[PDB]
């Protein structure tokens, strides 16, 4: 019933600025006060910021305090975050949640805001050469920047024993990650085991056949 | 002749005090049968603290209270001494050397509403815990956190009470119950509460 | 939805005497029931809440008693400020709240004749083109009372209106007026005007009448 | 002015657990305490607020509990739907807005141990011509989730280059993981064997691969 | 102390749309359960719904008659309690009470209405508005003299004697609907009649509906 869409989240550099966004629906958004919660990357969560009923009380945690700008309207049923000079540790998924009984008691989904100051740049992709009658082959695309990537083998073709592994990011401020494919040592029948990456943020496609040593 | 006590009146009741305001009564002069309340069976809990069941007949004190209230079946629990939670802390406290019993009893068919029972209330916040036998009724808007409150509800400015709400259809942990609680306090002066047998 | 149902529906008794008013309820409301008082042209005043307990300030004369799907309302002595219509209310259903249809509460008391009062015209009527003659009908009981209208001598039909206070809430008393309406040059055709009451505390009919 | 719980939380369906969170008189002892369960991937429920009450929809193997400075969510029949991070928060006098904890992973230990397949690949020519040189050591299929990984060069433990992932739950509901080593040439041809360390609840395996 | 005044209300068209007000004081409106009830002329009372307070989650229920066509909304802002008719029918005419209950003490009782507002009258139908005509009732131990007031709609008309110095012997008629379409009714007086001389007695006609206001002099 009650419901939470956030939206209003990209990627920006160091200094920058972003207006996010959360539309209300399910309940009287007036009555409720809202509150601003963020969630680093692998990290817990804070308390960002707070609004009234009808905006005349606002509430900014020191972390944020003389930057960030909460406000609501109830014409609407949304309620607004500006974010301003924006840092790299601003890096985090922000919630959306109302206020009741000194608790959060409904959330919403989160959207993604990120700091980076890195530029979109495309892959180096490297073959992973392999060598239990199953044989392990891949390739690694290094240093890319932003996600995300796509990496296929014979274009869709191949789909069993295809384990795509997460990213890592380094610090770099790049990402890297590997996919393998585990098939057995009958390896002779797709002679050609190409790797498909393509990062459309760089719009970079580059092939690469991983062909046994 | 024997004076009796008035304990229907007590246990009898068309309308139970909230917890946060509970209820207390004096009982003195008079002559109680405390087995015909332990053999009753219309009690889902019977704990006597201090005292057994089976003396309280043969026993006499110069004073006993009665304090009623309603609260949640699985809130019940929390009256025994050394206790904590919503109630004990913020509501009704007994204290750790009660000398009493604790009487309570399913009250659905009659504390419940259609909708919800928002008759029933009980004490949400408080920056202190309750004392022994402590009532606050207080309305005062509860301050959570930094920000003055200037005595409105907001983000961080709460009523400090809520609604139980029974509803019929509630599970048994959730529906009303009504609890009595006496104390038997005796002092170096005459008893005047007794049992029949004395 | 509970529905609820009060008896008798009007009754009227002498001061000092007891009455009681019942109130049914289509399915148990356990001891979720109020009693209301509503006299007339006022709002309704809370009498008893929680089916026994007295509102502060009612006076202890009422009382009220029940359980589940039976309620009763008591008056221990009636007393002539006591003039309502009483209902009975369930909140037993928290999201839907009912009353009852109510109950006439009246006064009995001795008979008193009527100080019949007869009003010509207005001059600024009959220039206007109408003609309203008021007759006052005032403290008297009982209500019934028989009111004709004689132009000359003729009785007349359907040009009278009637209409009657409550009971006065001191003396327990009605009163009436009947408004004969009729066009200026009808009333300017004939003379005198009589308004004929007839009533128990009246040893006759008394007719009060105006020539013009 | 810090909430502080301890970091992780282990049980067998159908066992009880409790999660601890500690503080201050000013934040837990003198405000009320909040609790909230996140499965990864989603937004935080709220399973406990006024230090012991449950909103609508919370079971009630679900409690909550208060000492003086410290808070407690209790757990009883641990199911595979609890696998997910609690997080306690409250109030702090000197603070305007609430406060919350570094949070608790608690692990349903739904499936029998599986120890990790480790897989090490040496770096690439091509890369090793692109001056470059990075060693790729994939983790897969263990469970529980969590693992540590340490590289070697000749059995010293590296110093720098290490960058690797969170574990990650894949299809299967096993997990997964991937450890990286960054190496100039020089290093990777300066050294006869690195061997890549994974452990797992105390046992560790190894792969090793050398210069050709 | 505590009080309630409804405000609004009056002649409107069926199909019409009409927003009724009450103004609270005297008692923490933000913690009080607010409701309308209803009675049409002579017809008892009905309750038509209410708003909780905000503390037990601000929820709204309406009768059935009502519902998806009444609105009520309170404003704690302002200590003023709505109600948003539309769809206007002429069984809808009736006077408007706005209340609240037996809750601010210790001992709660929901939904006992203890505090009434002086109620608004509502009144549905095609007929137009017309304002009424004042005619003395002329007196002749004990004498009579009143006013009529003649021609008026919609209900309701205020008609006092002496500004409130006379009340004693008053009889305000309730009103009659004619065979015209319009109400009429009588404000008679019985007096000394030796008071004709002494005292002067004029009665204050008011009908707010029709924004008329006369002071008529009843002289022998
Ligand atoms: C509150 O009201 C209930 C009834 O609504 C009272 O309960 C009554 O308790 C007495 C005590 O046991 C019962 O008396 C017994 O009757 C059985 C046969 O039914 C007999 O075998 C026993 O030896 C004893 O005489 C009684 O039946 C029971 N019900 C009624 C209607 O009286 C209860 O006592 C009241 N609470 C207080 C504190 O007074």
């Amino acid at each position: 019933e009650v419901q939470l869409l956030e939206s209003g989240g990209g990627l920006v550099q160091p200094g920058g600025s972003l207006r996010l966004s959360c539309a209300a629906s399910g309940f009287t958004f007036s009555r409720f006060a809202m509150t601003w919660v963020r969630q680093a990357p692998g990290k817990g969560l804070e308390w960002v910021s707070a609004i009234s009923g009808s905006g005349g009380s606002t509430y900014y945690a020191d972390s944020v305090k003389g930057r960030f700008t909460i406000s609501r309207d109830n014409s609407k049923n949304t309620l607004y975050l500006q974010m301003n000079s924006l840092r790299a540790e601003d890096t985090a998924v922000y919630y959306c949640a109302k206020v009741g009984w000194g608790a959060f008691d409904i959330w919403g989904q989160g959207t993604m805001v990120t700091v980076s100051s890195a530029s979109t740049k495309g892959p180096s992709v490297f073959p992973l050469a392999p060598s239990g009658g199953t044989a392990a082959l891949g390739c690694l695309v290094k240093d890319y920047f932003p996600e995300p990537v796509t990496v296929s083998w014979n274009s869709g073709a191949l789909t069993s024993g295809v384990h795509t592994f997460p990213a890592v990011l380094q610090s770099s401020g790049l990402y890297s990650l590997s996919s393998v494919v585990t098939v057995p040592s009958s390896s002779l029948g797709t002679q050609t085991y190409i790797c498909n990456v393509n990062h459309k943020p760089s719009n970079t496609k580059v092939d690469k056949k991983v062909e046994p040593k | 002749i024997t004076n009796l006590c008035p304990f229907g009146e007590v246990f009898n009741a068309t309308r139970f005090a909230s917890v946060y305001a509970w209820n207390r009564k004096r009982i003195s002069n008079c002559v109680a049968d405390y087995s015909v309340l332990y053999n009753s069976a219309s009690f889902s809990t019977f704990k006597c603290y201090g005292v057994s069941p089976t003396k309280l007949n043969d026993l006499c004190f110069t004073n006993v209270y009665a304090d009623s209230f309603v609260i949640r079946g699985d809130e019940v629990r929390q009256i025994a001494p050394g206790q904590t939670g919503k109630i004990a802390d913020y509501n009704y406290k007994l204290p750790d050397d009660f000398t009493g019993c604790v009487i309570a009893w399913n009250s659905n068919n009659l504390d419940s509403k259609v909708g919800g029972n928002y008759n029933y209330l009980y004490r949400l916040f408080r920056k202190s815990n309750l004392k022994p036998f402590e009532r606050d009724i207080s309305t005062e808007i509860y301050q959570a956190g930094s920000t003055p409150c200037n005595g409105v509800e907001g983000f961080n400015c709460y009523f400090p009470l809520q609604s139980y709400g029974f509803q019929p259809t509630n599970g048994v942990g959730y529906q009303p119950y009504r609890v009595v609680v006496l104390s038997f306090e005796l002092l170096h002066a005459p008893a005047t509460v007794c049992g029949p047998g004395s | 939805d509970i529905q609820m149902t009060q008896s008798p529906s009007s009754l009227s008794a002498s001061v000092g005497d007891r009455v009681t008013v019942t109130c049914r309820a289509s399915q148990s409301i356990r001891s979720y029931l109020n009693w209301y008082q509503q006299k007339p042209g006022k709002a309704p005043k809370l009498l008893i809440y929680a089916a026994s307990s007295l509102q502060s300030g009612v006076p202890s004369r009422f009382s009220g008693s029940g359980s589940g799907t039976d309620f009763t309302l008591t008056i221990s002595s009636l007393q002539p400020e006591d003039f309502a219509t009483y209902y009975c209310q369930q909140s037993y259903t928290t999201p839907a709240i009912t009353f009852g249809q109510g109950t006439r509460v009246q006064i009995k008391r001795t008979v008193a004749a009527p100080s019949v009062f007869i009003f010509p015209p207005s001059d600024e009527q009959l220039k206007s083109g109408t003609a309203s003659v008021v007759c006052l009908l005032n403290n008297f009981y009982p209500r019934e009372a028989k009111v004709q209208w004689k132009v000359d001598n003729a009785l007349q039909s359907g040009n009278s209106q009637e209409s009657v206070t409550e009971q006065d809430s001191k003396d327990s008393t009605y009163s009436l007026s009947s408004t004969l309406t009729l066009s200026k040059a009808d009333y300017e055709k004939h003379k005198v005007y009589a308004c004929e009451v007839t009533h128990q505390g009246l040893s006759s009919p008394v007719t009060k009448s105006f020539n013009r | 002015s810090v909430l502080t719980q301890p970091p992780s939380a282990s049980g067998t369906p159908g066992q009880s657990v409790s999660i601890s969170c500690s503080g201050t008189y000013s934040n837990i002892g003198s405000n009320p305490v909040n609790w909230y369960q996140q499965v990864p991937g989603t937004a935080p429920k709220l399973l406990i607020y006024a230090n012991d009450q449950r909103p609508s929809g919370v079971p009630d193997r679900f409690s909550g509990s208060k000492s003086a400075t410290s808070a407690f969510l209790a757990i009883g029949g641990l199911q595979s739907e609890d696998d997910a991070d609690y997080y306690c928060s409250t109030w702090d006098d000197s603070l305007p807005g609430p406060l919350f904890g570094g949070g608790t992973k608690l692990t349903v230990l739904g499936q029998p141990k599986a120890n990790p397949t480790v897989t090490l690949f040496p770096p690439s020519s091509e890369e090793l011509q692109a001056n470059k040189a990075t060693l790729v050591c994939l983790i897969s299929d263990f469970y529980p989730g969590a693992v540590t990984v340490a590289w070697k060069a000749d059995g010293s433990p590296v110093k720098a280059g290490v960058e690797t992932t969170k574990p990650s739950k894949q299809s299967n509901n096993k997990y997964a993981a991937s450890s990286y080593l960054s190496l100039t040439p020089e290093q990777w041809k300066s050294h006869r064997s690195y061997s890549c360390q994974v452990t797992h609840e105390g046992s560790t395996v190894e792969k090793t691969v050398a210069p050709t």
